[PDB]
């Protein structure tokens, strides 16, 4: 494939001549894949063909995120609350900022979801909660999923972003918090990271972001003010595309 | 250096220099240093006054 | 062990200024420019050794 | 007394078998046990490192407005400069008493989880209590090491060794603290920029400027550069009265003296982890620390080529260094953002250099002697750096009114009488450099044509904020101190400003030179508090509390912290003392 | 003649032909009003760059008018000489007075 | 800009051993709210395209 | 004992957001099938 | 502004007075003394500067 | 035989080539300028600091132990605090035989 | 060593020759930092014999 | 100091150098700017009177 493209000066072998294609196919027959497939899920004849395999998944989830965020937030919403956290009397004026503070976050969350590397995205909770769901359309890698995540739909799994200052991720670990109108929170069972000690949405300067095997996720703000999102109505992952995705990202459990 | 208690230096060239640098000739300095289990076996000087 | 205490004894920083220990603490030189003395305060004070 | 009429002796060489075990660097359980029951947001000025962003030209007005909020909030962790001793030992007035745990370390309320070489504004919220590392012995706070104790150690090392003459420092201290200081002396320094070849070009300027300014003030002229003073020693030491010339040769001989005080206190042992014996002993021998003014590229070629070294991040464009061999008019791209440092300092620009230097190994160590030690011995807090608009500088360097001489006429000598002289009031228009030879009286004559042909030869683009980080050395690098950091900020094409003159519109306040405090050693009480357009609210926090813009290093993440820098702007002991004292404050731990 | 109140006029040929004796007066006697209807192709930071090669390459011109004044440029340092095999290459400290009557 | 609430207030005495059908509280800090600064994500100098 | 104020937790407590109408005409809310990244 | 307007007059007044007396001229006003230290630092003998 | 005493090791200068006229060649531990030897043009940079407090002399000229003057007379000179008048006789008395 | 070659290069041939072993161990006779009673104690003077 | 001590015995009675010839000679040794025409004349005269 070099000299048939070097003596012909064919810089990319999709620009290879049709007799120069098939005469190589008469010589070496395993090249029908990278020359005669309509849409191969791996890109034919590129160096970053495995890397461009990854970056699509980074893209295709963000649109599944970004058009689902607009879905539950179509017009003026009524979110009223979902958790049980009671106030002191002057503590409500803190939420007076949270009225004013609010809409700059949801850009910068999605900016940070853009802002991560996809290699650094696969260590976060949403990149593995989909793998807990693409294995449900198989145990995904690193076994970060607990033994009881696959039991109910009430076992969510969170990430934590910084609300104030810079909008930055404040975890290494997906922190899976079992959630019960109202419903109070409960942890699961169990080298030291600061923010990993609290309930989701329990205090200020924390954005809480959980997901499911059902892939109906939560965006939990401090004060109970949270809401489900049907990202399952926006995940468009084709199974023959996704079957090369899961097998590189699943682990056969004994 | 009589007992094992601590993570050593990761620069292992440094700590073995400082190994015998401290425990050159202490009256409380062992010869043939620490095995896995057991005491350091503090040596005996020839006389005590 | 019971009292969680420890007694100091006759000590200083110069053999020069240790000379004024063999006359009691009446005129014991406590302090020259940095050179400091602490007289014996113990049950062992004043005794044979 | 023993168990006889017998004497006994306990040294501190007695303490060899206890302080030298590898458990002094064993603080794993300490950070864990203090971590629970957290601390709130302690408005982390000195407890956070910022990565650099944009050029250095506007970097203040970033950090001025970025810390406009959490600066007047509370106080920094240090207040103990006002605290006397045993006021720390008492239960009130020191909430940070339960945070002082190790002699070799620090526990302070820093940022939570954001990785340090990144971001500008950290997310104020929950707090963390981690480490840094105490580098040298002087970092202990001044209620535990008395100020008089530092001079106590210093004077008694002063015996037996070479010292400055008591008369000659009065010339230096007058020079260092001269307000009406001729601003050519800041400009002509950046002209030579440490280039030896531009120096021996311009030797008549260097001859007369020191010669003229001596008659105004009995004082040295150009003295904020070790390289420049070093060049005056060799290549100029003939055509002067000895009284002037004694000042420079005593200055180097004292730097000669303060250099070989390390190795009288050393033992011959093997090379170790890349470093030498002396590098592990004292801070001035380790090449991972580099002086605040680096004109060549010898330092990072030593510094970044170390086993200790992690990611010297120059952040205007590309983070990692790649360098220049020589530099000229078309190479000094006067406003760029890449991070390339210039090597345009040596005598032989024809035998140029990008990888192989020209200087000895003690050359930067001599600068580390001259900058970190001697200038604070004359500072008492009052000196700060400057970032150079070389485009603005190289406008007005080559801007002189030197008329044509008549066929048969004499040499220009004196300004007020001779009409052909460049400093004559007929030749004085504003905004030219012989008016700046005239704003401070510096007799520089008609043969100044020899300058500009070499002013056109070599030039330098603009300064840049180089941030080199490093790991703890071989000998302190155990399995709980491996992840630790030492941030060491410094400028490449920068000049020190000794005397902050801002109660004068001759140089308007920050035209050529934006201030950029590179360290707490050089933090302008009158430079920075009198900056371009400026908040009045920080006036409290400027009179104390050295404003270090956090791209250039933090209060706790460097080698030199606040305890010694107050000690500089404190005890009135002699120059001979503080030189040895701060040196004795630089013994590693 | 380059107009100092529009940055779209400074080139290197227009400043090098101007002497440094005359560039003192032309900077202080201009119009204070900066104009902004014709910008610069190298940017406004590149217009300062185009100004300073115009000054630096003009330093040969102010020196060639004084070519009957100074001496020959002595080799300041070692390594700058042809015959090296018996005598070294000197370096002459140029602390003298460059002046020819 | 105040968030809506259905009820006004109560005042409950809470015995420490007598907590039954447990509930939790909300945490707000000690510093004044001028310090809890705005969420800032700046556009970097270089972009993807 | 312990002494603090108290409000009954109910699902009729709403915090009000506003929108600038261009919030969904953002570069990340409207992403094509492939990026320049 | 008017100081540097007449700064030569300030210079000659001081040194001519310095010829008669070993005394400083304009210490009656600190705002003036701020200026001579700032502006006339070249054209004075060091004995009165 | 035809040697000359260099007082000041001047290596902070490339005007004369560093050792052009005069190759350095230490003849004894009394005469070893720390800036002569270490800043010669062909000097190993792996042997910098050990050169500083050791008088490197090639053994064709004499080692330490077979010289008539050993290291202690050298070490008195560089380290003693006294002025040269007392320092004169103090090392002058250092030459009475055994 | 025997006097070898001319005098111009014998030091320069020496530093290439003796580069190996002279850095290997520290030589005996650099003990000038040792003090009295640091010497007469058995550690820190392995050369006490 | 002991090696300097008996010098202070022998320091009396014999010639002591002037104070002016102390610093003049010593500064000449420590003159880094020592002009090298003097070295070649010293080899020119070469002991020949």
């Amino acid at each position: 494939l070099t000299e048939a493209c070097a003596a012909e000066r064919v810089v990319r072998p999709h620009q290879l001549s049709p007799a120069a294609q098939t005469a190589l196919l008469r010589r070496f027959p395993a090249l029908e894949g990278p020359l005669r497939h309509p849409r191969p899920v791996l890109q034919p004849f590129d160096i970053a063909a495995e890397v461009a395999f990854v970056a699509r998944i980074q893209i295709a989830c963000l649109r599944a995120l970004g058009h689902s965020i607009r879905a539950a937030l179509q017009g003026g919403p009524r979110i009223f609350q979902r958790l049980r956290y009671d106030f002191g009397p002057h503590q409500s004026e803190w939420l007076g900022e949270v009225t004013r503070r609010f809409p700059v976050l949801l850009e910068n969350l999605m900016r940070a979801l853009e802002g991560t590397a996809p290699d650094a995205f696969f260590h976060t909770a949403y990149a593995l909660a989909v793998l807990a769901h693409l294995g449900g359309q198989l145990v995904p890698l690193s076994d970060d999923i607990p033994a009881r995540f696959a039991d109910s739909d009430a076992h969510y799994a969170f990430d934590y972003y910084s609300t104030s200052g810079d909008t930055l991720r404040l975890t290494n670990r997906p922190i899976a918090v079992v959630i019960d109108e109202q419903s109070k929170c409960r942890f699961m069972e169990g080298p030291h990271r600061v923010c990993e000690q609290y309930l989701p949405g329990e205090s200020y300067a924390y954005l809480c972001l959980g997901f499911n095997r059902r892939l109906c996720g939560l965006v939990v703000f401090p004060g109970g003010f949270a809401f489900t999102i049907n990202t399952a109505a926006y995940l468009s992952l084709a199974d023959p595309v996704a079957r090369a995705v899961g097998l590189r990202f699943c682990r056969g459990a004994a | 250096y009589l007992g094992r208690g601590a993570p050593p230096l990761l620069d292992n060239a440094a700590a073995v220099y400082l190994r015998n640098a401290v425990v050159a000739g202490n009256r409380l300095g062992p010869a043939q240093p620490l095995p896995v289990f057991g005491c350091a076996q503090v040596p005996r000087r020839a006389g005590m006054d | 062990g019971l009292f969680q205490e420890a007694y100091p004894i006759t000590c200083a920083s110069d053999p020069a200024l240790l000379r004024s220990a063999r006359d009691g603490e009446a005129h014991a030189r406590e302090t020259h420019f940095t050179q400091y003395l602490i007289y014996d305060a113990s049950p062992l004070k004043g005794l044979s050794l | 007394w023993g168990k006889d009429h017998q004497v006994l002796r306990l040294s501190m060489e007695n303490a060899v078998g206890t302080v030298c075990h590898p458990s002094l660097m064993n603080i794993d359980a300490a950070v864990g046990g203090v971590n629970h029951d957290p601390v709130e947001a302690a408005n982390p000025y000195g407890a956070y490192v910022a990565a650099p962003a944009g050029p250095g030209a506007d970097m203040q007005q970033r950090f001025l407005n970025a810390w406009r909020q959490r600066l007047a909030h509370g106080r920094v962790r240090w207040v103990a400069e006002c605290q006397m001793t045993a006021e720390q030992f008492m239960q009130p007035d020191n909430a940070n008493l339960a945070l002082e745990l190790h002699p070799a370390f620090d526990f302070f309320a820093g940022v939570a989880d954001v990785e340090l070489p990144g971001g500008e504004v950290p997310p104020a919220g929950p707090g963390a209590i981690q480490a840094t590392w105490r580098v040298v012995n002087g970092n202990l706070p001044l209620a535990l090491c008395p100020v008089a104790f530092r001079d106590a150690r210093g004077l008694e090392l002063g015996v037996g060794r070479h010292a400055m003459a008591p008369a000659t420092i009065a010339a230096v201290r007058g020079a260092f603290e001269d307000r009406s200081y001729p601003a050519v002396f800041y400009l002509l320094q950046a002209a030579i920029h440490g280039n030896e070849h531009v120096f021996c070009a311009l030797a008549r300027l260097v001859t007369q400027c020191i010669t003229s300014y001596w008659n105004n003030t009995r004082c040295a002229a150009f003295v904020n550069d070790y390289s420049l003073v070093s060049y005056i020693v060799t290549y100029l030491g003939g055509d002067l009265p000895e009284e002037c010339m004694a000042v420079y040769r005593d200055l180097v001989a004292h730097v000669e003296a303060l250099a070989q005080l390390v190795d009288d206190f050393t033992l011959p042992g093997p090379e170790l982890g890349g470093q030498a014996q002396a590098e592990l002993n004292h801070l001035m021998r380790d090449p991972a620390l580099l002086p605040p003014l680096v004109w060549d590229c010898d330092g990072l070629m030593r510094h970044a080529a170390l086993d200790r070294h992690r990611d010297c991040r120059i952040d205007a464009g590309g983070h990692e260094p790649v360098y220049a061999a020589a530099c000229n008019v078309a190479t000094a791209d006067f406003n760029r953002n890449d991070g390339r440092l210039l090597h345009n300092t040596q005598a032989r620009a024809a035998d140029a250099a990008d990888d192989r230097p020209h200087r000895p190994a003690d050359w930067t160590v001599h600068h580390k002697i001259y900058y970190y030690v001697l200038v604070p011995a004359f500072s008492r807090g009052r000196c700060c750096t400057a970032g150079v608009r070389f485009d603005r500088v190289y406008a007005t360097l080559q801007n002189m009114v030197v008329p044509e001489i008549a066929p048969g006429e004499e040499c220009p000598s004196d300004p007020v009488t001779d009409p052909a002289h460049p400093l004559h009031p007929a030749n004085l228009v504003a905004n030219t450099v012989k008016r700046m030879f005239h704003n401070g009286r510096v007799v520089v004559d008609g043969p100044a044509m020899l300058t500009l042909q070499v002013l056109a030869h070599n030039m330098a683009e603009r300064t840049t904020a180089l941030l080199c980080s490093a790991a703890p050395d071989a000998g302190a690098n155990t399995a709980s101190t491996a992840n630790m950091r030492i941030f060491d900020g410094a400028l490449h094409a920068g000049v020190l400003l000794m005397a902050p003159q801002h109660l004068d519109h001759t140089i308007q306040n920050g035209e050529y030179f934006y201030v950029l405090p590179v360290h707490a050693l050089f933090a302008g009480a009158d430079h920075v508090a009198n900056a371009p357009n400026f908040p009045p609210a920080l006036r409290d926090l400027a009179r104390h509390v050295p404003l270090v813009p956090p791209a250039l290093g933090a209060n706790y993440f460097s080698s030199i912290r606040q305890p010694v820098v107050q000690h500089a702007r404190e005890s009135a002991a002699g120059e001979n003392a503080l030189t040895y004292a701060l040196m004795a404050g630089y013994f590693k731990m | 003649a380059p107009q100092f109140h529009r940055p779209s006029t400074i080139t290197a040929d227009n400043v090098r032909a101007l002497g440094t004796r005359g560039l003192v007066l032309a900077t202080n006697n201009a119009q204070f009003i900066m104009d902004n209807s014709y910008p610069h192709p190298h940017g406004t930071q590149g217009a300062v760059r185009e100004f300073l090669r115009g000054q630096a390459a003009a330093l040969t011109d102010l020196g060639v008018t004084h070519a009957n004044n100074t001496f020959a440029p002595q080799p300041m340092f070692a390594g700058d000489a042809a015959a090296e095999w018996l005598r070294p290459s000197f370096g002459l400290k140029r602390t003298y007075s460059p002046f020819v009557v | 800009m105040d968030p809506y609430y259905p009820f006004d207030a109560l005042d409950v005495w809470e015995h420490r051993r007598f907590i039954v059908a447990d509930s939790r509280s909300f945490i707000t800090p000690e510093f004044p709210r001028d310090f809890w600064m705005l969420p800032v994500f700046n556009i970097p100098r270089e972009t993807a395209a």
